Protein backbone atom coordinates (compact mmCIF):
# COMPACT_ATOMS: atom_id res chain seq x y z
CA UNK A 1 0.00 0.00 0.00
CA UNK A 2 2.54 2.43 1.46
CA UNK A 3 5.74 2.79 -0.93
CA UNK A 4 9.16 3.67 -0.11
CA UNK A 5 9.22 6.92 -0.82
CA UNK A 6 6.03 7.56 1.52
CA UNK A 7 7.47 5.57 4.53
CA UNK A 8 10.75 7.59 4.13
CA UNK A 9 8.74 10.74 4.51
CA UNK A 10 6.41 10.14 7.12
CA UNK A 11 8.84 8.99 9.29
CA UNK A 12 11.36 12.04 9.27
CA UNK A 13 8.13 14.12 10.01
CA UNK A 14 7.28 12.42 13.34
CA UNK A 15 11.48 12.08 13.92
CA UNK A 16 11.56 15.95 12.99
CA UNK A 17 8.33 16.88 15.36
CA UNK A 18 10.20 14.89 18.17
CA UNK A 19 13.34 16.17 17.63
CA UNK A 20 12.17 20.07 17.35
CA UNK A 21 9.17 19.91 19.83
CA UNK A 22 8.94 21.53 23.10
CA UNK A 23 8.49 18.35 25.01
CA UNK A 24 11.16 19.12 27.99
CA UNK A 25 9.67 22.33 28.69
CA UNK A 26 7.17 20.71 31.28
CA UNK A 27 5.38 17.60 32.40
CA UNK A 28 2.50 18.02 30.93
CA UNK A 29 4.63 18.25 27.05
CA UNK A 30 6.82 15.50 28.33
CA UNK A 31 4.00 12.93 28.47
CA UNK A 32 2.80 14.30 24.80
CA UNK A 33 6.02 14.08 23.26
CA UNK A 34 6.39 10.33 24.36
CA UNK A 35 2.95 9.48 22.66
CA UNK A 36 4.66 10.91 19.94
CA UNK A 37 7.67 8.06 20.02
CA UNK A 38 5.12 5.79 20.94
CA UNK A 39 3.72 6.67 17.37
CA UNK A 40 7.08 6.74 16.06
CA UNK A 41 8.31 3.37 17.21
CA UNK A 42 4.80 1.59 16.09
CA UNK A 43 5.06 2.71 12.18
CA UNK A 44 8.83 1.94 12.40
CA UNK A 45 7.65 -1.45 13.35
CA UNK A 46 5.13 -2.30 10.94
CA UNK A 47 7.92 -0.63 8.29
CA UNK A 48 10.51 -2.92 9.74
CA UNK A 49 8.00 -5.99 9.17
CA UNK B 1 2.16 -6.90 12.83
CA UNK B 2 1.75 -6.26 8.91
CA UNK B 3 3.29 -3.61 6.49
CA UNK B 4 2.16 0.35 7.30
CA UNK B 5 -1.16 0.97 4.84
CA UNK B 6 -2.94 4.19 4.49
CA UNK B 7 -5.46 3.14 7.05
CA UNK B 8 -2.70 2.74 8.86
CA UNK B 9 -1.11 5.86 8.48
CA UNK B 10 -4.50 7.38 9.38
CA UNK B 11 -5.59 4.84 12.29
CA UNK B 12 -2.14 4.92 14.01
CA UNK B 13 -0.74 8.15 12.90
CA UNK B 14 -2.90 10.90 11.61
CA UNK B 15 -5.64 10.13 14.85
CA UNK B 16 -3.37 9.73 17.21
CA UNK B 17 -1.63 13.06 16.76
CA UNK B 18 -5.25 14.72 16.34
CA UNK B 19 -5.87 13.47 19.76
CA UNK B 20 -2.54 14.96 20.81
CA UNK B 21 -3.52 18.63 19.30
CA UNK B 22 -6.40 18.24 20.95
CA UNK B 23 -5.60 17.75 24.45
CA UNK B 24 -2.73 20.31 23.61
CA UNK B 25 -5.06 22.59 22.88
CA UNK B 26 -7.28 21.96 25.95
CA UNK B 27 -4.27 22.48 28.19
CA UNK B 28 -4.00 25.65 26.09
CA UNK B 29 -7.78 26.80 27.66
CA UNK B 30 -7.18 26.06 31.45
CA UNK B 31 -3.78 27.59 31.58
CA UNK B 32 -2.76 30.06 30.25
CA UNK B 33 -0.46 32.16 28.22
CA UNK B 34 2.70 30.24 28.37
CA UNK B 35 4.60 29.57 25.09
CA UNK B 36 4.99 26.32 25.15
CA UNK B 37 1.71 24.71 24.77
CA UNK B 38 1.49 26.96 21.80
CA UNK B 39 4.43 26.25 20.18
CA UNK B 40 3.10 22.20 20.58
CA UNK B 41 -0.04 22.52 18.37
CA UNK B 42 2.12 24.35 15.92
CA UNK B 43 4.30 21.69 15.72
CA UNK B 44 1.77 18.99 15.92
CA UNK B 45 -0.28 20.76 13.31
CA UNK B 46 2.82 20.96 11.46
CA UNK B 47 2.94 16.90 11.43
CA UNK B 48 -0.55 15.61 10.50
CA UNK B 49 -0.07 18.21 8.00
CA UNK B 50 2.79 16.72 6.58
CA UNK B 51 1.92 13.00 7.08
CA UNK B 52 -1.43 14.13 5.48
CA UNK B 53 -0.28 15.04 2.62
CA UNK B 54 2.14 12.11 2.58
CA UNK B 55 -0.14 9.75 2.57
CA UNK B 56 -2.12 12.03 0.04
CA UNK B 57 1.08 10.91 -2.67
CA UNK B 58 0.86 14.50 -3.12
Amino acid sequence: QLSDEQKETILKALNDAIEKGPWDKSNFLRVIGKKLIAIRDRFLKRIGA
Amino acid sequence: VTDATLGSVYSEIISPVKDCILTVAKAVSFNPGGKDNTDAVEVLTELNTKVERAALNQ
